[PDB]
């Protein structure tokens, strides 16, 4: 399982994206996303960040949504902690402050098997969306599907690109998975 | 019972090691410093010598009671300390704190709220980049303790 490892090249400069992959055949002019590597998560680019500059001028609060979505919280209080430059310190922390502990988490599921494998029988987007949110208190994001339907002829590779909440009539491919902000594991 | 310089100018003491006045941040703050002098020094290994005699030679005149001399503390690099020492070994209640002093830690244990004089001296090599970027550390460090909070 050579290729079935799953990596995240980190990029200094985009246009290296190229070289991430080889079946791609993709026109060197084209930007940074569109790109298979950066379309399916394997390729990352440290230039997106400059992009931050103006979604965090334009919308006030994209900054602090983004932090609260990747850091795992990083509580103001937290960076004022590291600011003693006593470094991070804590012990058998009081059940008061756990109660924070029981956060909303970003992860994915896999629509083959467990609860929700029905809606990949061909069901559509927005019934798993609505059953995940009624009885689990699960918020569907987005789609992460395999560039060509996994049937070892279409495409042999575990390559997936990611799909940013697809529409109410999304077709749910059996082996999809779904980016999900699960709350209480 | 007061050892002074040749000169009787100045208080003295015999030449000792950097660690029998090394301390770390417990020791700091066992030590109850008050009124006392930090020197929150910003230099590298190499930095140029700015000679920390002439900052505490005028603090240990002999004119001073012992018990009226500023117990002086320097937070700041530790190798140029070791380069210092050979000048600032016979200075009496001298002690040294290494570690950056931007460090809040550092401020925390040698009591800052309660020292006479917080001097903050930059020992590196600067003039070499944009003017106005020559003190960025000093004036860090200066709103860094104006910003600081303590009990
Ligand atoms: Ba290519």
């Amino acid at each position: 399982a050579g290729a079935n490892v799953p990596l995240i090249t980190e990029l200094a400069n985009d246009s290296n994206v190229q070289f991430l992959d080889q079946d791609d055949d993709d026109d060197p002019d084209t930007e940074l996303y569109m790109t298979q590597p950066f379309a399916c998560g394997t390729a990352f680019a440290v230039s997106v960040l400059d992009s931050l500059m103006s979604t965090s001028y334009f919308n006030d609060n994209a900054l602090t949504l983004i932090r609260t979505l990747i850091t795992g919280g990083a509580t103001p209080e937290l960076e004022q902690i590291l600011a003693e430059g006593a470094g991070m310190r804590g012990g058998y922390c009081s059940p008061a402050v756990l109660a924070n502990r029981d956060r909303c988490r970003v992860a994915q599921i896999s629509l083959f098997d467990g609860p929700l494998a029905q809606f990949g029988q061909g069901g559509h987007y927005g019934e798993l969306f609505v059953y995940a949110l009624r009885h689990f208190g699960i918020l569907c994001i987005g789609l992460y599907r395999f560039r060509d339907t996994n049937e070892s002829v279409r495409s042999p590779s575990s390559k997936r690109y990611v799909i940013t909440n697809p529409p109410e009539d999304f077709p749910l491919l059996p082996t999809d998975q779904v980016y999900v902000l699960t709350y209480k594991q | 019972p007061r050892k002074f310089d040749s000169t009787g100018m100045f208080h003295w003491c015999p030449d000792r090691p950097l660690n029998d006045c090394l301390q770390d941040r417990s020791q700091a703050s066992a030590s109850g410093l008050r009124n006392h002098v930090v020197v929150c020094l910003f230099a590298d290994a190499a930095s140029p010598l700015i000679g920390l005699r002439n900052l505490v030679m005028p603090l240990r005149a002999s004119n001073f009671h012992y018990h009226e001399l500023k117990p002086t503390i320097i937070v700041g690099n530790l190798d140029y300390l070791h380069r210092e020492w050979k000048t600032l070994q016979n200075f009496p209640k001298l002690s040294i704190l290494p570690g950056s002093p931007l460090n809040r830690a550092n401020l925390r244990a040698v009591n800052i709220n309660l020292c006479d004089m917080c001097v903050i001296v930059s020992a590196k090599d600067r003039n070499m980049e944009d003017p106005n970027l020559v003190d960025k550390e000093a004036i860090l460090c200066s709103l860094n303790i104006k910003a600081m909070t303590f009990d």
